[PDB]
C-alpha cells in the first residue's frame, strides 16, 4: 500500500451557487429562455387588425424583459393582454414552478461540502511526474 | 502448523485483531464520521454572489456613462435585407 | 471631509478586531490591518507586521485561496477609497473656479459612490481571509 | 448504573429567528442595499433627454428595491436599459440569499437535541480519554473482578490499571470527583442512587444508558438465629 | 450450504452462539434447507422469492454477480479467512516442488 499525507480540506469556490444543477440543465435554460421570448415576440406584433400595430406593448426587448421577470419570481408591469401568447406564458409558469421548485430543495448542503483532492491513487504518477518522492 | 489453524478455526486470531485495530480507534474520523452538525451560514460561503452583485452595479453605471456620451453629440431599411440573408 | 477623515483614521490603524494570538514567536490581540499589535502579557505594545505564509500541503496555484490571499494582504480596494474619495473632494472644491459649465459637479459624485463600491468589496475580502 | 457531568445546553433566546445568518451577512445585506438603490437611482434621474418623464427618484428607489427583496412585488419598474439591467442583477441576488433562509431554517427547525455522548460502556472499555471508578470496599467493585464478560473484563483491566486511583473511599467523594472532572472521569454506582441524586440541586449530574443486571437490597442476619423467620 | 461441504462442517463445529442457533436452525429443518450441488442451490433461490437465502464462498458469489440475469446479489460482508490450495497425499517427493 501507499502511503501518502493528509491532504487539506478544500473548502467550495467562487462559482458553487450554480452548482446543485448540472451544466446541461443551465444550457437548455438559456436556449428556451431565448425561444420563448421570441415565440412571444412573434404571437404579437402580427399585424393586429388607427391603432393597427400598437395593440400591446410587447416588442422583442419587452418580451425580453418580460420571461426574465416571470422566471424570478417577480412579475412585470405589463402582462399578455391576449389569447395565443398566455399559451407560451402559462408553460413558461409551470415551467418555472416546476425547475426553481427544484432547485431550491436542499441548496444549503451544497454550500458546505469540503471534499478532498486525491492527487494520485493507482499511482504511476509516481512514473510520469518528477515531483512527488517515493522509498 | 496444526496449531495456527486451531487459531484460524476458532476466531482468535479475529479477536486479537479486534483488539489490537479496532477497539483503539482514537483519532478522529473513525469516531466522529457518524455525528451530525446543523448549519450556521458565515461569509467565506455566500462571496461570488456579492461579488457579482457588485459588478453587475458598476456595469451599468458604465453603460449609461456611454449612453449619455453618445446622445450628447438597424440602419438602411434596405441592407437588413443582406444581414439577413447573409445570415441565412 | 468627515468621509475622508474617518476612512484615514480607519485606513491608517492598528485597532480593528480582537481576538486570541501571539505577539512575536521565534493573548489577548489589538489587531488591525497588517501590524497585529498585541496587549495584555509579557510586553505590551509591540507591534508585528504580518504577512501570509502558511505551511499546507502546497497548494500550487489554487486560485480562489490565492489570488485571494493577495489582494487580502495588500490592500488595494480599501485604499482606493481613499483614492477616489478625495478625487471627488477635489471636483466638488473646484466647483466655484472654471463654473458655469454645469456639466463639472456630476463627474464629482461618481467618485463618492464608486469608492463605496470598493469598500465595499475591501469588508467582504477582509472578513473573507480572517476566516479565509 | 453511569453517573456523568450533565452537558449545559443552549437555549434559543429572543431573536432566535436571525440565527441561519451570522451577523456579517447581516450588515452586508444592509450595505448591498443601499448600494444598489443609490445606484439605480443615479441611473435614472440622469438628464436623458422630458425630464420628469421617468417615474424614479430616491424614495421610490429605496422602497422599490426593498419590495423586489422581499417577495411583494412592486408598482412600477425601470424602463431604461441600464435600469432594466441593473434590476435584474438584484432579482438574481434576492433568489439566492432568501431561498437560503428559508431552505437552511428548515434545518434549524427540526433538531434540538445533544448528540448524547459515551452511552452503554461500551466507548468505555474502548476510549481511554474519560476515566471511571467504583467505591472501596463495594459490591460493585468485587462485581467487576469477578465478572467474566470480555467488555467487563477490560473495564476491570483498566480499573486495576489506572494512573492514579480512579477508586474513591465514600460516594459523596466521587460525586464531587465527578462534579470537577468536567467529563473527564465517569461513575458507577446503583440507579436509586442516581436518580436521588438527580432529584437534587444543583441537578448538574445526569443519568446515562440503561442498566446492568439485577441487584436487590434485602435485610441481613447472623446466620442461624431465631430472628430469621419472623424477619 | 451445500452438503459434503466444508461450510457445512464449520457450522457444526463452530462455537460462536449465533453461528450455533444458525446450525440449530439448519439442522432442525423442514424441508431439507440443504442441497447437493451449488447450481442447485443458485436455481432455489432463483424459484424462492426471497423465502430461501444461501450460503457459499465470496469468489462465486461475485462470479454469480457478474453473469446475466443479474438478478442475484450479495448482502453483509465476510465472516472469516479461508484459502484454496494445492492438495498431494502426505509424504509424496511431489510436496516441496509444487
Ligand atoms: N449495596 C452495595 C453498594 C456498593 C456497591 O454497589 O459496590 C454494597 O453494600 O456493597
Ligand atoms: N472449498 C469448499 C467449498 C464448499 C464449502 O465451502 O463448504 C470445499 O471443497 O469443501
Amino acid at each position: 500500500s501507499i502511503m501518502i499525507k493528509k491532504p487539506q480540506k478544500s473548502k467550495p469556490g467562487v462559482f458553487s451557487f450554480l452548482d446543485p444543477l448540472a451544466y446541461e440543465i443551465w444550457m437548455c435554460i438559456v436556449f428556451a429562455y431565448i425561444g420563448v421570448s421570441v415565440v412571444l415576440f412573434l404571437v404579437s406584433r402580427f399585424s393586429p387588425y388607427q391603432s393597427s400595430e400598437s395593440t400591446n406593448e410587447f416588442g422583442i426587448f419587452n418580451s425580453l424583459w418580460f420571461s426574465l421577470g416571470a422566471f424570478m419570481q417577480q412579475g412585470c408591469d405589463i402582462s399578455p393582454r391576449s389569447l395565443s401568447g398566455r399559451i407560451v406564458g402559462g408553460v413558461w409558469w409551470f415551467f418555472t414552478l416546476i425547475i426553481i421548485s427544484s432547485y431550491t430543495a436542499n441548496l444549503a448542503a451544497f454550500l458546505t461540502v469540503e471534499r478532498m483532492v486525491s492527487p494520485i491513487e493507482s499511482a504511476e504518477d509516481l512514473s510520469k511526474q518528477t515531483e512527488i518522492a517515493y522509498g | 502448523n496444526l496449531a495456527v489453524l486451531k487459531l484460524s478455526e476458532q476466531g482468535v486470531l479475529d479477536k486479537l485483531k479486534n483488539k489490537w485495530w479496532y477497539d483503539k480507534g482514537e483519532c478522529g474520523a473513525k469516531d466522529s464520521g457518524s455525528k451530525e452538525k446543523t448549519s450556521a451560514l458565515s461569509l467565506s460561503n455566500v462571496a461570488g454572489v456579492f461579488y457579482i452583485l457588485v459588478g453587475g452595479l458598476g456595469l451599468a453605471m458604465l453603460v449609461a456613462l456611454i449612453e449619455f456620451c453618445y446622445k450628447s453629440r438597424l440602419f438602411d431599411r434596405g441592407v437588413q435585407m443582406l444581414l439577413t440573408t447573409v445570415g441565412a | 471631509f468627515a468621509a475622508f477623515s474617518l476612512m484615514t483614521i480607519a485606513v491608517g490603524t492598528d485597532y480593528w478586531l480582537y481576538s486570541r494570538g501571539v505577539c512575536k514567536t521565534k493573548v489577548m490581540t489589538h489587531s488591525g490591518l497588517w501590524r497585529t499589535c498585541c496587549l495584555e502579557g509579557n510586553f505590551k505594545g509591540l507591534c508585528k507586521q504580518i504577512d501570509h505564509f502558511p505551511e499546507d500541503a502546497d497548494y500550487e496555484a489554487d486560485t480562489a485561496e490565492y489570488f485571494l490571499r493577495a489582494v487580502r494582504a495588500s490592500s488595494i480596494f480599501p485604499i482606493l477609497s481613499v483614492i477616489l474619495l478625495f478625487m471627488g473632494g477635489l471636483c466638488i472644491a473646484a466647483s466655484e473656479f472654471y463654473k458655469t459649465r454645469h456639466n463639472i459637479i456630476l463627474s464629482a459624485g461618481i467618485f463618492f459612490v464608486s469608492a463605496g463600491l470598493s469598500n465595499i468589496i475591501g469588508i467582504i475580502v477582509y472578513i473573507s481571509a480572517n476566516a479565509g | 448504573s453511569i453517573m456523568i457531568k450533565k452537558p449545559q445546553k443552549s437555549k434559543p433566546g429572543v431573536f432566535s429567528f436571525l440565527d441561519p445568518l451570522a451577523y456579517e451577512i447581516w450588515m452586508c445585506i444592509v450595505f448591498a442595499y443601499i448600494g444598489v438603490s443609490v445606484v439605480l437611482f443615479l441611473v435614472s434621474r440622469f438628464s436623458p433627454y422630458s425630464e420628469s418623464t421617468n417615474e424614479f427618484g430616491i424614495f421610490n428607489s429605496l422602497w422599490f428595491s426593498l419590495g423586489a427583496f422581499m417577495q411583494q412585488g412592486c408598482d412600477i419598474s425601470p424602463r431604461s436599459l441600464s435600469g432594466r439591467i441593473v434590476g435584474g442583477v438584484w432579482w438574481f441576488f434576492t433568489l439566492i440569499i432568501i431561498s437560503s433562509y428559508t431552505a437552511n431554517l428548515a434545518a434549524f427547525l427540526t433538531v434540538e437535541r445533544m448528540v448524547s455522548p459515551i452511552e452503554s460502556a461500551e466507548d468505555l472499555s474502548k476510549q481511554t480519554e474519560i476515566a471511571y471508578g467504583t467505591l472501596d470496599s463495594g459490591s460493585t467493585k468485587e462485581f467487576f473482578r469477578r465478572s467474566k464478560i470480555a467488555v467487563f473484563d477490560k473495564m476491570w483491566t483498566y480499573m486495576r490499571s489506572a494512573e492514579p486511583s480512579v477508586f474513591v473511599r465514600t460516594t459523596a467523594e466521587g460525586v464531587a470527583r465527578v462534579r470537577k472532572s468536567k467529563g473527564k472521569y465517569a461513575y458507577l454506582l446503583e440507579s436509586t442512587m442516581n436518580e436521588y441524586i438527580e432529584q437534587r440541586k444543583p441537578c448538574d449530574t445526569m443519568k446515562v444508558g440503561g442498566n446492568l443486571d439485577s441487584k436487590g437490597y434485602g435485610i441481613a442476619t447472623p446466620k442461624g438465629s431465631s430472628l430469621g423467620t419472623p424477619v
